[PDB]
């Protein structure tokens, strides 16, 4: 259920994102807009939990190549860099 | 059906009884030699009925939300904007 509660949070965040493309098409940070900035702060800092999880205690750049060895990890941050190309518009 | 102010919910809740009994119609139709031994393959699939439905129809939603967004659709009613956004 820590899997289930994470899924339906992620199942309904895209529903929350579906709210702010249909009706809430405004050029301002609105009421139902500010949480997505706090939602993007919430999940990419779980990689911060994983970077400090189980490393070697001298290699900071030699552990991150394993995250570079995951194309789904590059599909995670690749869906972050497109949001920086989407928030700036 | 006996309560007179609820014929419109009495029109929509009993049409599923027509097909819930049609599962019971096919239930006694596990008989024929080309039917019986291969209606057991759908018995290998009855929970898996719920599988690919919940796969593909939720995967339908991955298109069905993705369709209306870029174009400026404007057809809305009370329970027909759901038509012009979701049912289409």
């Amino acid at each position: 259920v820590v899997f289930h509660l994470n899924i339906l949070s992620y199942f309904a965040f895209l529903c929350l994102f579906a709210y702010v493309l249909m009706v809430d098409f405004q050029p301002v940070p609105s009421w139902c807009e500010c949480a997505i900035y706090l939602w993007l702060f919430s999940l990419v800092c779980e990689e911060m939990r994983q970077l400090f999880y189980d490393p070697d205690e001298c290699g900071l750049m030699k552990k991150a190549a394993l995250y570079f060895s995951d194309f789904w990890n590059k599909l995670d941050v690749g869906a972050i860099l497109l949001f920086v190309a989407g928030l700036t518009c | 059906r006996l309560i007179p102010a609820t014929l419109y919910p009495g029109r929509v809740i009993l049409s599923l009884d027509f097909i819930l009994f049609c599962l019971r119609l096919m239930h006694i139709f596990t008989i024929s030699k080309t039917l019986g031994p291969k209606i057991i393959i759908v018995k290998r699939m009855m929970k898996d009925v719920f599988f690919f439905l919940f796969l593909l129809a939720v995967w339908v939603v991955s298109f069905g939300v993705a369709k209306q967004a870029i174009l400026i659709h404007n057809e809305r009613r009370v329970d027909w904007l759901f038509r012009g956004a979701v049912y289409h």
